[PDB]
RNA sequence: UACCUGGUUGAUCCUGCCAGUAGCAUAUGCUUGUCUCAAAGAUUAAGCCAUGCAUGUCUAAGUACGCACGGCCGGUACAGUGAAACUGCGAAUGGCUCAUUAAAUCAGUUAUGGUUCCUUUGGUCGCUCGCUCCUCUCCUACUUGGAUAACUGUGGUAAUUC
RNA sequence: CCUAUCAACUUUCGAUGGUAGUCGCCGUGCCUACCAUGGUGACCACGGGUGACGGGGAAUCAGGGUUCGAUUCCGGAGAGGGAGCCUGAGAAACGGCUACCACAUCCAAGGAAGGCAGCAGGCGCGCAAAUUACCCACUCCCGACCCGGGGAGGUAGUGACG
């Protein structure tokens, strides 16, 4: 209710194909209206779609009403996906990274280890033990 | 990191007279405890030995130039001190008295809503005021010159104005459920 | 214990073996195990003694010479190739290479030979 | 131990001058090993992230890199912490934008963008210059390169215009009384001005008094002084800062007064 | 290195030997053969210190020492 | 079936023994704790401490109100089932190398030693129940033939004691002063376990020539013989189906720094009547020392070197199930 | 523990959960050892 | 914040130490609501150690004959992708702890004209200057020689990253 | 840093120097021949002691001073103790090796494999000090590399040091 999203720090950044900007809300009384929200509003603005908008930070102001954070919007979903850290691509699902996870790859590369070639044996080896 | 003591523990533990004196400073500028009243000690004797060692310093020297000038705008920008007088052999004449005066406290008695030096401190422990459209919940704080021209009510606090808490609407329902009998 | 060459007698010893030796694996660079090794000449405490007939005879044994294990991999030098057909080196090698079809490998059969490098 | 060198360096025992943080990450960039001392190098993460800001991971940082947009010195790097030094020339080509490293006499290093004219040629301060083998001459400028056959009249800390389309010498500016310097590093960092006079001692360590354009006047190590060219005729620009020497009530003049009266 | 004692009261107890043989080094267990159906404390012990010089000394020291009106006797086990 | 595991003892069971009530397993290892566990529900119930040693051999009343063990600290107990608590002691000057409840169960066979302070013979002390204490005391000695006895159980309506020898021999003795009534020869290594059917009509043995066989027991003829490769350390009848389950023995172990995955030693299923294997359980990560049967035969319980004990519930589909050529004929 | 499993915790499945698996797969026919060895 | 005050006696003035007193750094006692910052197995055993894990690595691009997977695309060597293995590099760095050592370590200031240095960055990349051209005959240049892994098969060992 | 209840010390197994050579990445009594008889001390040497790592730094003091520094950073040193070595530009390396010594482990008795002063954890010790957790996303490091791996490091938990 009554946001509107101000610019400050604004990049044109040619080189990594996207707009680079500061994300200042100001509410009325109540600190922050949704990420999916912003992306949607600012959508309209630069006329790109929500979904090659990504936006992060974002941290509530004491006593409400105001919100800093970040936005980018990517030119095309080419240029997002391709400077892309995953931790952004996870913040509002559509990626997320490796769950295998950790303990498993490591128990996996102390098998490798013991013998020269035999790929499958070393697998078969790390599998049957759960413990 | 790193981190200090804001306050300073002298050398004498029961000295009856100076204890009496505390209480006092404590009851005119409505503090918490002696530890309010050491944390302005320490940082006047700080100020003092900075001056002190500024005016055995050469005259027209930078470090005694610059320094001096940026003591003297610090006191100056929170009102402690005036700059119809300005050097160092006046900063050593300050006492803690001029310190308190200036906190957010002793503005919110002297113009607004508290009624003593009591409720003022409680106000704004409480969120009844913002400095700006800022809230501030500390009432030792000191506040600047052209910060004392918007210490006014807050919007989250709902008289003066702003959003039903449950502390409006608690006085509410003793009009509906102390008198509403439910 | 592993026999290798010239530990002889017919004690067991253990020699401090290098990379390029029978009885030792590499398991870093610059590493060397001081490991036992069995004599070069027999005693009889084998396990299992690794024979090879260079000669045959005249009468088959049956899971040897009866009974055939091919291999399928051909050359992958160019000359070797070059040399058993007597065919120049200013026209390379030359159809005659030894492709082996896998079938079945994707949904179609395959046939693979390897890709010659001099 | 220490049993060789280490390919870590922490943050917190960089040197100030990179203008990096304090505690809030425990390693820095280091530089890569190249033609400059570690020291007074600027790695290439420092300017393109923290300076222009073009990535807020490190992971951004590679993926730039790669994408081979970034030529320094004329020539096509892809390192993610390359070691820029004095007068070395950064070109982005996807922008067409060249920027050159040069001391601000605050001691911060300048973002200080020249016309693509200034960006052909660097003048690089002769360091020795050798007689090679088989009689054949080289000059070797501070950067670590090595022109063979170079003009045969030269003497010590000579500048070369150095050109970096074809490499090789493109002329050179002839050391003498009263060219413009750089004084580089200690307390004298960032300051311009002419020479004056250039005082010799035998056995080591020989001064070199300056006299800035101000008229403060000092006194430096040869080796703390580099040749920028010839006198009262820059051929870069002066940056940020003055570049010459402002003092500290002076800055906080300018500070106060540029600040809230932009925008 | 482990050493034995003997010629301990029922009265002594591993409590009352854990304090007796602190300055000859620090013990790292007591144990102390007890049997319940008859006696408590059987009459042999076996200290473990954990550092070899620390345990020779107590041999040499204990092995005239008089604790509780009674001379132990202490040797390497 | 599927079969889980029950970890409480930490030390090789020594004998698996089911009420007749079908829904408790006593289970005993060489732990001076012995374990009570559900056999329907496999929740532990509890377990009873105060033993000063290993207890061989434990089993269960008709009633489930008492329990007696057999010790190897010279002493029979009786405990009280229902409280957990010891109810009764008596010091014997013998340990207890085999116990087997009658099929009356108010008389209990304990077999005593030649060695030791008695001598060789099967002692049975009679349960008489004054008040709420159950007392044990002995009234009879069977006097043994031939080489020491080993084993000891009831043959038919528990009017004889089926023996079985050191030497390897399977005597009868007719039980209310002994003695030998008809013998064979038949086995030339110790018989290790001999259990009784519940037709009361024949047996089975185990034996460590790697024998088991199906005895009549009032003539004392091998019926069937069961030939297994490894030795056998236990055999017991399965009601529920005409079948017998033999455990035991010595098979390939090589680490002893894993044991939770050397898993290779099964219980195995032979059909009674065809002599055909029709199953074979593997689970366990040492030698089967003991095999019991639930009464009903709607589990049965393999007992592990190892010192766990598995307990196996059945599904409809196994009792359904059997093999085609005894199917046919 | 220091004796039995009456004690710390009582009797039950505070003393009889296991963090690993020891339910298998068994046939109902005769091919429960070839399931297990492959 | 440049301070002292209490105790020798009948009383008094001195010499004097003792005790009080504040800082602080660990320990410990007792108590403890919310917000932020974080030092933390040094002392004493640089004692001893179960188990888990802390260094690995592939670009269109050194080297694919996977039991691979997928193709129509097949011959000159032919595949797109690729477990593996060889090759090259890291593994000396990292992290940890302060036992050891008294001009030793180390700090600051100097040196290597006394020496070694992968890599990166910049130069240096046809030739025997024709053996007074074997290199026009030394005529393999449209390119030489032959063996190991992974692989396939047989295996040994109570137990081994054998 | 402390010590004279340490006043003479250094070479017969070089102590100092000349000369020449062996040797070493390279200087050099580094080592060796021959030849000299030096070198050092009351300005504390020599010897002994040391919970003696060094610095940047820390705490308190009117000023002067006094006390602290294993401990977030820099240098050096060691990885159970000793000795030797391989690889490599760089290691006399314990998540390399080899021997012995002190410790510990498996064994079928023939053998075989090992080093938490790494991260957690346990035992011992004590007045004294935390999770057998989650993650490579950050910060950087390594590699053939954007792509992978990281108890580096981040993250939470424990936390009235403060």
């Amino acid at each position: 209710d009554t946001v509107t999203i101000r610019t400050r720090k604004f990049m044109t950044n040619r080189l990594l194909q996207r707009k680079q900007m500061v994300i200042d809300v100001l509410h009325p009384g109540k600190a922050t209206v949704p990420k999916t929200e912003i992306q949607e509003k600012l959508a309209k603005m630069y006329k790109t779609t929500p979904d090659v908008i990504f936006v992060f930070g974002f941290r509530t102001h004491f006593g409400g009403g105001k919100t800093t954070g970040f936005g980018m919007i990517y030119d095309s979903l080419d240029y997002a996906k391709k400077n892309e850290p995953k931790h952004r691509l996870a913040r509002h699902g559509l990626y997320e990274k490796k769950k295998t996870s950790r303990k498993q790859r490591k128990e996996r590369k102390n098998r490798m280890k013991k013998v020269r070639g035999t790929a499958k044996a070393n697998v078969g080896a790390g599998k049957k033990p759960k413990e | 990191w790193v981190c200090r003591k804001t306050y300073v523990t002298p050398r004498r533990p029961f000295e009856k007279s100076r204890l009496d004196q505390e209480l006092k400073l404590i009851g005119e500028y409505g503090l918490r405890n002696k530890r309010e009243v050491w944390r302005v000690k320490f940082t006047l004797a700080k100020i003092r030995k900075a001056a002190r060692e500024l005016l055995t310093l050469d005259e027209k020297d930078p470090r005694r130039l610059f320094e001096g000038n940026a003591l003297l705008r610090r006191l100056v920008r929170i009102g402690v001190l005036d700059e119809g007088k300005m050097k160092l052999d006046y900063i050593l004449g300050l006492k803690i008295e001029d310190f308190l005066e200036r906190r957010l406290q002793t503005q919110v008695f002297k113009l607004g809503l508290a009624k003593s030096i009591h409720h003022a401190r409680v106000l704004i422990r409480q969120r009844h005021i913002r400095v700006r459209k800022q809230v501030v919940n500390i009432p030792s704080f000191i506040v600047r010159l052209d910060s004392q021209k918007h210490i006014d009510f807050s919007l989250r606090s709902p008289y003066g104005g702003g959003r039903p808490g449950r502390v409006k609407r608690k006085n509410a329902k003793k009009g509906q459920g102390g008198a509403g009998a439910g | 214990f592993p026999m290798k060459q010239g530990v002889l007698t017919h004690g067991r010893v253990r020699l401090l073996l290098s990379k390029g030796h029978s009885c030792y694996r590499p398991r870093r660079t610059g590493e060397r195990k001081r490991k036992s090794v069995r004599g070069c000449i027999v005693d009889a405490n084998l396990s299992v003694l690794n024979l090879v007939i260079v000669k045959k005879g005249e009468k088959d044994i049956p899971g040897l010479t009866d009974t055939t294990v091919p291999r399928r991999l051909g050359p992958k030098r160019a000359s070797r190739i070059r040399k058993l057909f007597n065919l120049s080196k200013e026209d390379d090698v030359r159809q005659y290479v030894v492709r082996k079809p896998l079938n079945k490998e994707g949904k179609k059969p395959r046939t693979k030979a390897p890709k010659i490098q001099r | 131990m220490a049993r060789g060198p280490k390919k870590h360096l922490k943050r917190v025992a960089a040197p100030k001058h990179w203008m990096l943080d304090k505690l809030t990450s425990v390693f820095a960039p280091r530089p890569s090993t190249g033609p400059h001392k570690l020291r007074e190098c600027l790695p290439l993460i420092i300017f393109l992230r923290n300076k222009l800001k073009y990535a807020l991971t490190g992971d951004e940082v590679k993926k730039i890199c790669m994408q081979r947009f970034i030529k320094i010195d004329g020539k096509v790097r892809a390192d993610i912490t390359y070691p820029a030094g004095f007068m070395d020339v950064i070109s982005i080509d996807k922008t067409g934008e060249n920027f050159r490293l040069i001391y601000d006499t605050k001691g911060r290093f300048a973002v200080h963008r020249i016309t693509p004219e200034e960006a052909k040629y660097k003048l690089c301060k002769v360091r020795k210059i050798f007689v090679g083998t088989k009689g054949i001459p080289h000059l070797v400028t501070h950067d670590a390169r090595t022109i063979r056959y170079p003009d045969p009249l030269i003497k010590m800390n000579d500048t070369i215009q150095i050109d970096l389309e074809t490499g090789k010498i493109t002329d050179f500016i002839k050391f003498d009384t009263g060219n413009l310097c750089m004084v580089t590093g200690g307390a004298n960092l960032g300051r311009i001005g002419v020479i004056t006079n250039r005082e010799r001692h035998p056995g080591s360590f020989d001064v070199v008094h300056v006299k800035d354009a101000n008229g403060n006047s000092f006194a430096t190590r040869l080796s703390n002084i580099f040749v920028i060219g010839k006198g009262n005729k820059p051929w870069i620009s002066l940056p940020r800062g003055k570049g010459i020497r402002l003092t500290i009530a002076e800055e906080r003049d300018k500070r106060l007064a540029a600040k809230q009266s932009s925008g | 290195a482990t050493i034995r004692v003997t010629n301990l009261s029922e009265d002594t107890r591993e409590t009352d030997l854990q304090e007796l043989f602190r300055p000859f080094g620090s013990i790292s267990r007591i144990y102390l053969a007890k049997d319940k159906t008859t006696g408590q404390s059987k009459g042999f012990a076996f200290i473990s210190f954990h550092r070899r010089e620390d345990a020779a000394r107590a041999i040499a020291g204990v092995s005239g020492f008089g604790y509780d009106h009674l001379i132990l006797n202490v040797e390497w086990a | 079936m599927r079969p889980i595991l029950l970890q409480g003892h930490e030390r090789s069971i020594t004998q698996i023994k089911y009420n007749r009530e079908g829904d408790l397993l006593f289970t005993v290892a060489k732990d001076p704790i012995v374990n009570v566990w559900y056999s329907v529900n496999g929740e532990r119930l509890g377990t009873y401490m105060g033993h000063t040693g290993a207890v061989w051999c434990v089993d269960a009343d008709w009633d489930t109100k008492h329990v007696l063990t057999g010790s190897a600290d010279n002493s029979c107990r009786l405990w009280d089932c229902e409280t957990g608590k010891q109810l009764a002691l008596l010091k014997t000057n013998s340990a207890v190398r085999t116990c087997g409840f009658d099929f009356g169960g108010n008389i209990i066979m304990f077999s005593t030693d030649k060695q030791m302070g008695y001598q060789c013979f099967v002692s049975f002390f009679d349960l008489r129940d004054p008040s709420q204490i159950d007392n044990n005391e002995p009234y009879m000695k069977i006097p043994c033939n031939d080489s020491k006895i080993t084993s000891a159980v009831w043959g038919p309506l528990g009017e004889c004691i089926i023996a079985g020898h050191e030497s390897g021999e399977l005597n009868q003795y007719s039980a209310k002063s002994g003695e030998v009534l008809v013998n064979v020869k038949e086995h030339s290594r110790q018989i290790n376990d001999i259990q009784l059917s519940r037709e009361m009509t024949m047996f089975v043995t185990a034996s460590k020539d790697n024998t088991a066989k199906l005895f009549d027991s009032t003539t004392l003829e091998h019926q069937k013989t069961f030939r297994t490769e490894p030795p056998r350390e236990l055999a017991a009848l399965s009601p529920n189906y005409e079948h017998v389950v033999v455990g035991g023995g010595q098979e390939a172990m090589d680490v002893t720094t894993t044991s939770t995955r050397i898993g290779k030693f099964e219980a195995r299923f032979f059909h009674l009547a065809f002599e055909e294997e029709f199953g074979r359980v593997k689970g366990h990560f040492g030698p089967i020392n003991s095999v019991a049967f639930h009464p009903d035969g709607k589990s049965y319980s393999s007992g592990g070197e190892d010192g766990y004990v598995r307990i196996h519930y059945f599904d409809p589909q196994y009792f359904e199930f059997e093999f085609e050529a005894r199917e046919a004929g | 523990k220091k004796f039995g499993n009456s004690e710390f915790d009582p009797p039950g499945p505070n003393v009889a959960t296991t963090t690993v698996s020891d339910d298998v797969s068994m046939t109902f026919i005769t091919s429960k050892e070839d399931l297990n060895c492959q």
